[PDB]
């Protein structure tokens, strides 16, 4: 649903009306209409601090560096502590963050095999030929003059060598 | 092997001739694409495939 | 303060020793996360925190 011309668009895609802009109340989930820079400080309650811009958890400021891991990611023990990662990066068992493109890629980028633990292979059965559109069909359906794959990959000339 | 549930059959035309002269439509519900070994459990009717 | 609804108490294990020898679990549903002040309304059992 596209927001009407009379509605403001939050950064996350949410529609709010134009009267509700920099009026001080945290309307948008990300506080787009009240960007806490010149308008209002929208992110959660006043005496209340977030677990980061990527964690919607709200912990009271008394939980900031209070000696316990109040946040899910340990971001409460930041500055006075350590450890933070990225949404597009994968956290290994040792704590290293590698790019998600390296998860289940067949190489131990995590230095302990964590990115290779519980990886259902992107391929399909050994008795199977994978269509280039990722469809799994058994081998005996290749070069059968019938395009059982969605993109005629089972009948592709390159695979058949015809 | 795919698990097949709620399987029914209908006949479009029949003609008891020497050649293969009856066409059968079979409807079902499944989870994955695969191969099934199809059989008829009588000698009154012989399947082709 | 947070609001707690549908509170249920279960006991994991018990052993009436001089030290604290029972583990309690409370299950609930809340709207916002914060702090509560737990208490026991009897002197039969005394909580630790």
């Amino acid at each position: 649903k596209t927001c009407a011309e009379s509605d403001f668009v939050c950064n996350n895609g949410q529609c709010v009306p134009s009267r509700w802009k920099c009026d001080g109340d945290p309307d948008c989930e990300d506080g787009s209409d009240e960007s806490p820079e010149q308008c209002h400080m929208r992110t959660c309650r006043i005496h209340e601090i977030s677990c980061g811009a990527h964690s919607t958890q709200c912990i009271p400021v008394s939980w900031r560096c209070d000696g316990e891991n109040d946040c899910d990611s340990g971001e409460d023990e930041e500055n006075c502590g350590n450890i933070t990662c990225s949404p597009d990066e994968f956290t290994c068992s040792s704590g290293r963050c590698i790019s998600r493109n390296f998860v289940c890629n067949g190489q131990d980028d995590c230095s302990d095999g964590s990115d290779e633990l519980d990886c259902a292979p992107p391929t399909c059965g050994a008795h199977e030929f994978q269509c280039s559109t990722s469809s799994c069909i058994p081998i005996s359906w290749v070069c059968d003059d019938d395009a059982d794959c969605s993109d005629q990959s089972d009948e592709s000339l390159e695979q058949c060598g015809r | 092997a795919p698990t097949i549930i709620d399987l029914t059959c209908t006949v479009a035309t029949c003609t008891h001739s020497s050649d293969f002269g009856g066409v059968l439509t079979l409807t079902y519900k499944t989870d994955k694409n695969g191969d099934c070994s199809v059989h008829s459990h009588s000698n009154v009717a012989t399947l082709q495939e």
